């Protein structure tokens, strides 16, 4: 009954006939965009996330409305939600102790907040696919070694990044004499760079306005900081 | 408060000054691995080592250097009459960070080859070391310069010295695992533990060749070994007389020097207080005090032609500096040739 369908789908978003002729082309079909409704946003996102990773509609709802009261109950509600189903489909689909882990991990063995931990979850979904331990390690080197405290390591969306490009572009400033541990109560002779003009900008960027070297030094750097890591470790 | 926390606060403050934009660069390199070069032992199978070290990819850079010599469209003489001969040093290409293996003995009982900074080399090889040429090592141990300097077959008669009784025990432990028992053990070699600031009484006007390769603040290893650091505040001191020592030191190996003949005045150092300082420091002295004339020789076409392997810091007053950069972490190297006229 394709009334009983396109009443509601194209009373909710559907924007052209498009990707329901795509939802054609690919009951478990409807209940499953409401959760994503509720979820909320992503009037043109649910078809851009629908379209990668079409597995949601394989996804039973019993499991799919539990994940999402899950999810917002994690914080994640008012949905968006919106970067993390595009880069992390897998959300919805992963074992749940996964999530509760990663969380009980952040909060508790890291500390933060019930905010910031909602708010990393967000803006670092790659931390759910990371190793826990790897990532409590890069925490511990946001915090200890590099001195940045819990709320720029969250406003700052540091724990998306590999520990390794962390280590490389971090150890390279510090040796460049461009990058000072703050001393205590956070003070540093010379103001360090934004983290985000470390750690967000291509390397070639950075190179270029952060570190300020060429990019055959660091590559040879890369290779020298690999080897002194295997060498210790 | 650890002392080689204390050396890297003293070079920030002075290195950034003499190097500015440049001194990140040379920072880094100074804080990782050095690149080492392996010097093949003439007196072991040397065409037989050099091959092995070739099938590594290493490469000759002292040959390299060498084929270059005319090129650079001039050069003010001959290869052969500019540089001391014989000596094949191997490093791996640019931004290649290889280690070579530990050397072993060969046939002949000898280590095949030594591992150094190959910028080490560069003051034995600006010395121009001539056959039958008369040579005094001032400041020898633990005895890297030293073998270069016998390497070339040159030393008709070799001075080493060292005013430590200890390091000189290394020199005597190198010379006996590179150079056979005959040449070491001949009259080829005399090994002395003496104040180097003597030797103008000693042995005045003697030498065709020197070379004054000074304690200094060895920036480098000053910055990696807490243990007898330079920079200890037991040591200040002595740390900030240095320069006065080298300056001792440097014109008393001119003392040393037949009129006519040449000196290398090297150090380990990035400071222009312990570089361009102390070389005029003793060409004054030597005017003053004795009425001898000491001439800075250029080294331009020499740095010209080694660019290929090393970094240079081109606005040296007088002499040269290698200095440490990723690409090629050699050095720092600093080294003046000069010759006593008078
Ligand atoms: C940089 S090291 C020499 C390195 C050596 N030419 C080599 O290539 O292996 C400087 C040396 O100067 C020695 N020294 C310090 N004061 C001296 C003095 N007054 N006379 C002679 N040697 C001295 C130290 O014992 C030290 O071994």
């Amino acid at each position: 009954x394709x009334x009983x369908x396109x009443x509601x789908x194209x009373x909710x978003x559907x924007x052209x006939x498009x990707x329901x002729x795509x939802x054609x082309x690919x009951q478990q079909l409807l209940d499953i965009i409401s959760e994503f409704i509720l979820l909320g946003l992503n009037p043109e996102p649910v078809c851009v996330v629908l379209k990668k990773s079409p597995q949601l509609l394989k996804l039973p709802i019993m499991q799919m409305r539990k994940r999402s009261s899950y999810l917002q109950k994690l914080g994640l509600g008012e949905g968006k939600l919106k970067r993390v189903l595009y880069c992390c489909p897998e959300i919805f689909t992963m074992r749940q102790q996964d999530i509760n882990d990663t969380v009980r991990l952040l909060k508790e063995k890291c500390l933060f907040t019930v905010q910031q931990v909602t708010k990393i979850l967000h803006s670092c979904p790659s931390v759910l696919r990371e190793d826990l331990g790897q990532l409590e390690y890069k925490f511990q080197y946001a915090y200890f070694r590099m001195g940045i405290k819990h709320p720029d390591i969250v406003k700052s969306e540091y724990l998306q990044y590999s520990l390794t490009k962390i280590k490389q572009r971090h150890i390279y400033l510090e040796r460049l004499g461009r990058y000072q541990t703050p001393d205590k109560k956070g003070q540093t002779q010379i103001p360090n760079p934004l983290l985000k003009d470390i750690l967000r900008v291509s390397e070639a960027e950075f190179l270029a306005r952060t570190a300020c070297t060429s990019v055959e030094e660091f590559q040879v750097f890369k290779k020298l900081l690999a080897r002194e890591e295997e060498e210790s470790e | 408060f650890p002392a080689v926390r204390l050396a890297l606060q003293n070079f920030d403050m002075t290195y950034s000054v003499q190097f500015g934009d440049l001194w990140p660069s040379i920072r880094v390199s100074l804080l990782s691995e050095q690149k080492y070069g392996a010097l093949v032992n003439n007196f072991a199978a040397w065409d037989h080592v050099s091959a092995k070290l070739e099938q590594l990819s290493a490469k000759d850079f002292v040959n390299e250097a060498i084929s270059h010599w005319e090129l650079q469209s001039a050069a003010p003489s001959p290869a052969s009459w500019a540089c001391s001969p014989n000596l094949r040093c191997f490093t791996f290409d640019r931004g290649d960070i290889s280690r070579f293996p530990p050397a072993r003995p060969g046939s002949l009982g000898v280590m095949e080859y030594y591992l150094m900074d190959a910028a080490s080399l560069l003051p034995v090889l600006a010395l121009g070391l001539q056959p039958g040429d008369i040579v005094l090592d001032l400041c020898a141990a633990p005895g890297g310069k030293t073998l270069a300097l016998l390497q070339t077959g040159c030393c008709r008669n070799l001075a080493a010295n060292d005013l430590s009784p200890s390091r000189i025990a290394r020199l005597q432990k190198i010379l006996h695992s590179y150079v056979p028992e005959e040449i070491r053990d001949g009259n080829q070699v005399r090994v002395t533990s003496w104040d180097g600031r003597k030797w103008g009484e000693l042995e005045g006007d003697t030498y065709d060749r020197v070379l004054v390769d000074v304690p200094c603040t060895t920036d480098r290893h000053s910055l990696h070994e807490e243990e007898n650091n330079i920079f200890k505040r037991s040591r200040k001191k002595e740390r900030q007389i240095l320069p006065v020592l080298q300056v001792q030191l440097l014109a008393a190996g001119l003392l040393a020097t037949k009129p006519g003949g040449h000196v290398v005045y090297s150090t380990c150092s990035l400071s222009h207080l312990q570089n361009e300082y102390v070389v005029q420091g003793a060409i004054e002295l030597l005017a003053n005090q004795y009425s001898i004339q000491v001439q800075v020789e250029d080294l331009t076409h020499f740095r010209r032609v080694f660019m290929d392997t090393f970094c240079f810091f081109s606005s040296c007053q007088v002499g040269e500096l290698v200095i440490p950069n990723l690409m090629a972490n050699f050095g720092p190297m600093y080294f003046c040739k000069m010759r006593r006229l008078t």
